């Protein structure tokens, strides 16, 4: 019954195959190896953490919807690397990035096949 | 091991507890717990169980078990605390436990029981035996040379009597039948009979009197008229006296005990005497249950009708059941021979000594055997496979 | 029920019923009972040689030789006197009550019988309570292995007697709950300064202890008893409490877990009402 | 308790986005219908996993798919007593998983408890109400683990003092 | 009306003249190859495991789950349960993870006496007997392996067509997912025992196990 | 089960659909001459205490209807003897009750009309009436020897106790 | 105007020619046909034949034939004979569930999208008097979720889980003949791929052709709506929503789209051919515990009368088991700041 141990499905030919405010706008530019991706998210993570609790709503509202979507993909990424108040602040970035992009910006985080 | 297993049989009204190997329970107490009635501090511990919990001036009596099944788990769990730590004085981590379950207890209830025993008391081993099988095992003590776990158990406590077919140690659930007549019904009946004839019996003790009379004087007769006759003819030989004491008077009260003696247990056979919604004689229900079981197992069921319950204690009860059933069954084969020669069916009703605590006795015997330790769920398996293992409990002992 | 009872209900109730029937002039029934007690104790009540007029109560402690080296036999003789007979095979102490020769009041003998276990324990304590009361120091410590994997250490000193219990928690989580309890004993004197001082060492034994085991599930409780507890007035009570401690502690760890359960049943029940209120 | 309100809010919004399901018959097995987030035998049907962390310890993992979502929570456990009470409480519920139709019998590796919400749940129940339940759940388990912690100490003191006073 | 040892040909007659008819009823399972109109007597084998064996095996499983069913008194009731809740797992390892880690498989069934039971993992475990006879103490290889051999045994020039013309027959093959499991099984064998392990030709092996949508009264329609 | 009458001969006469059985009696009536030493009234007073408890009764022969009738009547008697204070009093109180005109088959007031045929004409009507009263008198007499203990003023509680129990839940007064 | 047929999802629906009867699938293997009596709804028909849930229903208006497809892999064509509906089995030749079905405008064909990653174009051969079908396979990689025909009954738009919206040709010279050219192309042999969107994310939940079929729009799971304009070199306009994914969409004019989904309410979308841009026209449903008519996701939206050219009423059915009827003019009143084309 060893034959039954090989995932014949892996070779099935039907398996799907994919084909400070200035500082923010600055970091959100040209987004993408998890190395180049992480290097990218770190520069943006670096800028978000370096914000005041009152200078967020002003930077968030100065971005076009596509920008906000990008910011949200980065905010979620931030969540995967806690350390210090970075999470208490990120949750503020989430609050603002959400009021601007709507729950739909989160939907596009989940839907992205090629993400940051 | 050097320490004997713990054996607990929890009934709706009474719990039988003691150590495996013994002939009778070390304690037979009321399945009740008295509590104070937000829980804070060590309030949960303020309670009493059994007799000590029936008339507690400042506590409410509760019955965690309805129709032989646990309803209130919070309360059943505490009850256990005292069963173990106050009465048995057993270190729970050192004894295997054998508990019992009525038929039709769900697999979920077994896991709840298991959760309590392993996660609260840390028992090393657990086995949940089905009451009917233990009863069949208690009867091997009797009239029986070759032991089997196939027979018809007739369990009758204070609630509702059960006619349970057992084949090879496994209850045939789909054929069980219940009878709306049991201990409580008999008492209520005896009570009326007394109210109608006797006087002096304190209303606040109407039941207590009845129950006292049912347990100390009642019995099954073979024929009503003849018994009625006897009492009216030679009243001297059959009318018994019963004295008691008033509660708020202490003045001793006397009353005569008569017909209720044999009339009380008679409602098993003639339910219509007390129940307006049920009329089948017990001997007919048993006959009907067995007929519904697989044919190839019917004769075995007829040869091995075993009793269990304080309500099957009545003298000659089993003798009256056999006669009645022997007829109901012979009569039937009398017609099948006219509309045409089946071998006569052997109907036998076993009766033994440990009948009030039949189930506990069977659990005590089975729990004091090596095989008992082989078929118990260990604490290791519980924690490595999960409480699901306690759903099934291998029959054993043949 | 907070404190564990010291007496044994099966012994007391068995003797009681037999003595009652004896007094009533009834014919003797046969009795044959095997039961246990905390700490691996095993008892046997029977009619020696089938003589139903004789009821024997025997106790078996795997660690009896140990208690015997500290005055057990002498103490037991003082308490039971002529009721004490040669020990039944498989047991260390046997009491024999002649149904045909019972005292006027059965109360004391029944009460004393029920305390068989506690009495087998008492000597090691009276012994060391005495050492202190006579300032006799330098006396070797008594080592009692009350369970297969647990030990108690009695030792007298100038102005105090110390009792150290080495207990084991089979449940890893029971250690954590045990610590919460030990913590409160550790501070027990805050509400009773005259009370014994309790100490607790979680994994390692107090310095005072040797071949003492070391493990994540072991725990060392120390009780520092003072004259007010060890003198001839407190003595018995002190002994009644101190010898049931280890079981007192585990009994409460287990009841806590039961209490937690009633909480979890209520919280889960609430959660299920909500979920279902989400159904159209 | 400052960072709490912001944490749940972010979690709730992510739950809103994720709980957008529909019935989906298996593309792999004739006449079968399984939760894609569990079987994962068709990559295109799985959404990008996401996380909402409150700090280095507390976080929620949300894994969506065309027809089901798996939500795992890392519960706050300050000391050992909260740790064992939490572990115990999550086990109590997982054992009763069948009455909790959305509960997972085992947590996702790394978390304390997990939910499996299928399209069938979002149909039998109002999804926004399901989104409230998860948030409600997170809040209520914490309060419960706290009450339990106090209950333990409460009884401990009474038990310690009931024994010591008697000497 | 000709049960093997010819209905198999009747069935096939669907519109095909050459194919393999895996028919499984209550008492027996057969694999009946059929070529250009006739059934090659040789090549036609029997599998000692069918519907009664699964209906029985379920009873055992439901026992372990905490439900006590009498093999005689309740055989009919469990068969009705089987028919309604059972199915063939595609990938057992993955089916077991669902049963062990989730509850999506649990389903309720009301028994004749009103009692309600719950069935989960036993819904795919009972039919697994067909693939692993050793589960019901039966020696053999299981309907899948048998089929593979039965074809790899017949002429070379006829195997190609056969593999792409397997057709389920009998009530005991109505299990949801059965066709897929078989197709996955044959592919595993072909991979191991024919392509020797060249997981680069597996895509050229065409299998087509059909579950007749027009099927209640085929024998006749045939 | 319940107790049936065994006084049903092949040559037994029928008054209505009840059985016209013999009865040792100094009372006037169409009752045939006593054949043996135990009449229908004896079977009623005998099987009474065991029958009164039943709710269902399978009618087998017309003798059962006569039995059932007398049984129900005993119930009526006890409700009278109960309030008495002497055998003599009872003896007198019974005569009056027997002379009372209770409803008969077909009449509203007679329970069990769905089982007891109605007299088919004025003649059978007068006979049946006479018979029933005859039975009522004899039964009320004998029953009187029983209820009262050799210590007069003592209606035996062993008969009085049944006063509230109705055979087949039926009554001639209800 | 809302009406609850049940509390379980209405899987799909279809209305007859005069919008006098509606066919729904109440989360079953069945199809219930309701008709109104006065102002009450009454069930007049129950079509039972599928062995799995029905996922799609379409009603050919003139020939008055109901076509259904289910997870049981089958498709039945129902014909009303006297007072009962008799099904005729149609083998789609697939081994997975059927996910959607639509009759071609000419009623000579019907298409079924499925989990076998293909589309089954079905027609009837009077010759052998039964139904047959050809498959459109390439380049579909996943389950086909929705279909919609072009007015010429040849071009077919499809939305699948491979995150694509495509337009194919289901040209069957055996039931129709040479299609006239179209801005989508001149070569329309069977299966030809005429257009394929360029997204990499979001399953395409719904697709729709405009009245004149020169515009194709679709809604995806990434909460965006799109429209490819064939008169502008197939350029694609895109609009990202701030809310949840749309599950169903339709044109109500040549430049107006209405859609509904997980938000539970219909929304308006307008297209500007000049800028080649799409704009959010607002919520059309203005006032469990929701302020919306439907209590769960809306999964189907259809034009009840007025056509896709100038719709005057549309119907929506959702997972809440309700069916709503929206009056375009009424909506244009409750909201004065509305803009329709
Ligand atoms: N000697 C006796 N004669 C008649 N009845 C008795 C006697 N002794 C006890 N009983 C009755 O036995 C009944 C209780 O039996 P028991 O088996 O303990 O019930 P349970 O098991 O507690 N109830 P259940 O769960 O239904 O079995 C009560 O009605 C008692 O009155
Ligand atoms: N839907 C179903 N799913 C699973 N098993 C089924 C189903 N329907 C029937 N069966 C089983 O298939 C067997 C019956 O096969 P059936 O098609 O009736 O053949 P038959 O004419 O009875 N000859 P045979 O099956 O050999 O007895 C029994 O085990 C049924 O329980
Ligand atoms: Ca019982
Ligand atoms: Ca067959």
């Amino acid at each position: 019954a060893r034959f039954r141990k090989v995932d014949v499905d892996e070779y099935d030919e039907n398996k799907f195959v994919d084909e400070m405010t200035a500082a923010l706008q600055a970091a959100l530019k040209n987004p993408p190896s998890q190395a180049v991706k992480d290097r990218a998210g770190s520069i943006v993570l670096k800028v978000l953490i370096s914000f005041k609790a009152n200078d967020i709503e002003k930077a968030v509202q100065s971005l076009d919807k596509n920008g906000v979507d990008l910011l949200m993909k980065y905010i979620y990424k931030g969540f995967e690397s806690p350390s210090d108040n970075s999470s208490a602040v990120l949750l503020q970035w989430h609050e603002k990035a959400l009021a601007a992009g709507g729950v739909g910006s989160i939907v596009r985080v989940l839907t992205a096949r090629k993400t940051v | 091991g050097r320490l004997p297993a713990c054996v607990v049989d929890c009934g709706t009204g009474y719990t039988k507890l003691g150590y495996a190997g013994n002939t009778e329970p070390q304690f037979i107490i009321p399945s009740c717990i008295a509590i104070k009635e937000v829980m804070k501090g060590v309030d949960d511990l303020d309670f009493f169980i059994g007799d000590e919990a029936i008339e507690k001036p400042t506590y409410a009596t509760k019955w965690p078990i309805r129709h032989g099944i646990v309803e209130d788990w919070d309360l059943m769990e505490r009850f256990m605390e005292q069963v173990i730590f106050k009465y048995l004085r057993a270190e729970p981590e050192d004894h295997y436990f054998l508990l019992t379950e009525p038929p039709l207890n769900t697999p979920e209830n077994r896991e709840y029981t298991a959760e309590i025993m392993f996660e609260s008391f840390n028992v090393p081993g657990l086995y949940i035996a089905v009451q009917a099988v233990l009863a069949l095992a208690a009867s091997w003590t009797s009239q029986v040379g070759e032991r089997t776990l196939t027979g018809t158990v007739i369990d009758s406590g204070d609630g509702v009597t059960h006619v349970i077919p057992v084949a090879e140690g496994y209850v045939i659930g789909s054929c069980i039948k219940h009878i709306p007549i049991a201990g409580r019904d008999i008492t209520y009946f005896i009570q009326q009979l007394l109210r109608d004839r006797e006087v002096g019996i304190p209303p606040e003790q109407s039941l207590e009197t009845a129950k006292a009379v049912k347990e100390r004087y009642s019995y099954v007769c073979p024929d009503l008229v003849k018994e009625f006759n006897k009492y009216d003819t030679d009243g001297s030989k059959w009318i018994k006296q019963y004295t008691g004491i008033n509660a708020i008077s202490k003045k001793e009260f006397s009353i005569d005990v008569g017909y209720e003696r044999f009339l009380g247990p008679e409602i098993f056979f003639h339910p219509e005497f007390a129940n307006p919604d049920f009329t089948q004689p017990i001997s007919e229900v048993v006959d009907e249950v067995i007929q519904n079981c697989p044919i190839d197992v019917r004769r075995p069921l007829y040869k091995n009708i075993v009793l269990s319950g304080g309500s099957t204690m009545f003298r000659d009860f089993g003798r009256r059941l056999q006669r009645d059933l022997k007829r109901t069954v012979d009569a039937r084969l009398k017609l099948s021979e006219e509309l045409s020669k089946p071998k006569p069916i052997d109907v036998q009703v076993i009766t033994h000594h440990m009948q009030r605590y039949a189930v506990w006795f069977g659990g005590s015997m089975l729990a004091s055997t090596p095989e008992f330790y082989q078929v118990c769920h260990t604490k290791k398996d519980y924690e490595e496979i999960g409480p699901s293992i306690c759903r099934h409990n291998p029959v054993f002992g043949v | 029920m907070i404190l564990l009872e010291v007496n044994n209900r099966i012994i007391e109730e068995t003797l009681a019923l037999k003595f009652e029937n004896a007094a009533a002039g009834n014919k003797p029934e046969a009795v044959e009972v095997t039961f246990a007690d905390f700490d691996g104790v095993l008892y046997h009540i029977s009619n020696p040689n089938g003589d139903k007029t004789k009821v024997m109560v025997s106790i078996s402690l795997k660690f009896y030789k140990e208690l015997q080296a500290h005055g057990a036999d002498e103490l037991l003789k003082r308490v039971y006197g002529s009721y004490l007979v040669n020990p039944e095979s498989g047991y260390n102490v046997s009491l024999l009550y002649d149904l045909e020769n019972l005292p006027a009041s059965k109360d004391s003998i029944v009460h004393q019988a029920g305390m068989l276990k506690r009495n087998c324990f008492a000597s090691v304590f009276e012994k060391y309570f005495q050492f202190q009361e006579e300032g006799k120091e330098g006396e070797n410590r008594a080592v009692i292995h009350y369970r297969d994997d647990e030990t108690m250490y009695v030792e007298s000193k100038k102005d105090r007697v110390t009792v150290v219990f080495s207990t084991v928690f089979k449940d890893d989580d029971d250690v954590v709950i045990g610590k919460v309890f030990m913590q409160e004993f550790k501070e027990g004197r805050r509400a009773s300064h005259t009370a014994p001082q309790v100490l607790f060492s979680h994994r390692e034994p107090p310095l005072e202890l040797t071949d003492a085991a070391v493990g994540d599930n072991i725990g060392y409780i120390t009780f520092v008893l003072f004259p007010r507890h060890t003198n001839a007035s407190a003595r018995d009570n002190t002994i009644n409490l101190i010898h049931t401690f280890r079981d007192y502690l585990h009994y409460h760890i287990k009841c806590s877990k039961a209490y937690i359960h009633t909480r979890m049943r209520a919280k889960t029940s609430d959660f299920l009402k909500v979920l279902n209120r989400a159904r159209p | 308790t400052a960072t709490l309100r912001p944490y749940l809010s972010a979690v709730r919004a992510t739950l809103q986005a994720a709980l957008c399901l529909e019935n989906f018959s298996s593309q792999v097995v004739e006449r079968h219908n399984k939760p894609e987030v569990e079987v994962r035998s068709s990559k295109e049907l799985l959404l990008q996993p996401v996380t909402i962390s409150r700090n280095e310890k507390e976080k929620v993992l949300i894994e969506g798919s065309i027809n089901s979502v798996r939500v795992s929570i890392a519960v706050k456990q300050a000391d050992e007593i909260e740790k064992i009470l939490c572990h115990k409480f999550m086990r109590f519920m997982m054992m009763r998983a069948e009455n909790f139709f959305i509960l997972r019998r085992k947590p996702v590796e790394g978390y304390d408890i997990s939910f499996l919400i299928t399209n069938f749940h979002t149909e039998q129940m109002y999804k926004h109400k399901l989104v409230d339940f998860v948030i409600h759940f997170m809040e209520e388990i914490d309060k419960e683990i706290s009450e339990m912690k106090l209950s333990v100490n409460a009884r401990a003191r009474i038990v310690a003092e009931e024994f010591l006073k008697n000497f | 009306t000709e049960p093997p040892m010819i209905q198999a040909v009747l069935t096939l007659y669907q519109g095909l003249l050459t194919g393999v008819v895996v028919d499984s009823g209550d008492g027996v399972t057969h694999i009946c190859p059929v070529y250009e109109g006739f059934s090659l007597p040789h090549l036609t084998r029997r599998l000692d495991i069918a519907g009664r064996d699964i209906t029985r095996y379920l009873i055992k499983l439901l026992l372990l789950r905490g439900y006590a069913f009498n093999h005689s008194a309740d055989f009919e009731t469990v068969r009705m349960i089987k028919e309604k809740l059972c199915y063939v797992g595609y990938n057992i390892e993955q089916e077991q993870k669902l049963a062990l880690e989730t509850t999506v498989l649990v389903e309720s069934y009301t028994l004749p006496d009103g009692r309600i039971i719950k069935v989960g993992g036993e819904r795919f475990e009972a039919p697994e007997a067909l693939f692993q006879p050793h589960l019901i103490n039966v020696e053999g290889v299981g309907v899948a392996e048998l089929l593979f051999n039965t074809i790899q045994a017949a002429d070379i020039d006829t195997r190609s067509e056969f593999y792409k013309h397997i057709v389920l027959s009998g009530g005991s093959t109505m299990y949801p997912g059965l066709p897929s499991r078989l197709e996955r099984e044959l592919k595993q064998l072909y991979l191991e025992r024919v392509l020797k392990g060249d997981v680069e030709k597996l895509s050229k092996f065409k299998i087509r196990i059909e579950d007749p949508p027009r099927r209640k009264h085929m024998v006749f329609l045939g | 089960p319940a107790y049936h009458s065994s006084l049903m001969d092949p040559d037994t006469k029928l008054i209505g659909n009840m059985a016209l059985l013999p009865i040792r009696s100094q009372f006037k009536g169409p009752a045939p001459r006593e054949t043996k030493d135990t009449d229908i009234v004896d079977e009623a007073i005998y099987y009474f205490k065991a029958n009164v408890f039943f709710k269902n009764y399978e009618i087998k022969n017309e003798a059962d209807r006569t039995l059932i009738y007398i049984t129900l009547y005993i119930s009526e008697c006890l409700k009278k003897l109960q309030k008495c204070n002497s055998k003599s009093q009872g003896e007198k109180e019974m005569y009056t009750l027997g002379i009372t005109n209770f409803p008969i088959p077909g009449e509203p007031g007679f329970p069990l009309n769905a089982i007891y045929a109605k007299p088919a004409n004025k003649q059978e009507d007068e006979v049946m009436r006479a018979y029933l009263q005859q039975l009522r008198q004899e039964t009320g007499l004998r029953l009187c020897e029983k209820v009262f203990d050799p210590q007069n003023d003592k209606p035996s509680k062993w008969w009085t106790c049944f006063v509230k129990r109705q055979f087949m839940n039926k009554s001639l007064s209800g | 105007a809302y009406h609850s047929f049940l509390v379980e999802p209405i899987s799909c629906h279809a209305w007859n020619k005069d919008r006098t009867q509606i066919a729904i699938c109440p989360n079953n293997h069945e199809v219930h046909i309701y008709e109104k009596s006065g102002n009450k709804w009454v069930q007049v028909h129950e079509l039972k034949e599928h062995n799995g849930q029905v996922t799609g229903v379409d009603w050919a208006p003139d020939s008055n034939r109901i076509v259904t497809c289910g997870t049981d892999r089958n498709a039945y064509v129902w014909t009303l004979k006297g007072r009962t509906w008799k099904p005729t089995l149609v083998i789609l030749r697939i081994n997975r569930a059927a996910r959607c079905v639509r009759w071609a405008p000419n009623e000579k064909k019907f298409a079924v999208g499925s989990g076998s990653r293909v589309i089954s174009i079905c027609y009837f051969e009077q010759e052998n008097d039964w139904w047959v079908c050809k498959h459109i396979k390439k380049p579909i990689r996943s389950t086909v979720l929705s279909l919609d025909w072009h007015p010429n009954s040849v071009l077919l738009a499809a939305g699948s889980c491979d995150f694509k919206c495509r337009i194919f040709s289901a040209y069957i010279k055996e039931v129709e003949e040479r299609p006239a050219p179209t801005p989508w192309g001149s070569k329309m042999p069977f299966g030809e791929l005429m257009f394929e969107s360029s997204s990499s994310c979001g399953w395409v939940h719904g697709v729709c052709f405009s009245a004149n079929g020169s515009r194709v729009a679709w809604v995806s799971h990434d909460s965006t709506v799109c429209l490819a304009d064939a008169d502008k070199k197939m350029a694609v306009a895109t609009l990202a929503s701030e809310t949840l994914p749309l599950l169903a969409v339709t044109f109500i004019t040549e430049s107006s789209l209405v859609a509904a989904g997980h938000d539970c309410f219909p929304v308006l979308f307008t297209y500007d051919s000049a800028a080649g841009k799409l704009s959010f026209g607002g919520r059309l449903d203005v006032p469990a515990g929701l302020d919306s008519l439907h209590k769960n996701s809306v999964s189907q939206i259809s034009v009840l009368s007025g056509g896709k050219a100038k719709c005057s009423q549309f119907c929506t059915t959702g997972m809440d088991g309700g069916m709503s009827i929206w009056d375009v003019r009424s909506l244009e009143s409750a909201l004065k700041d509305l803009k329709i084309v």
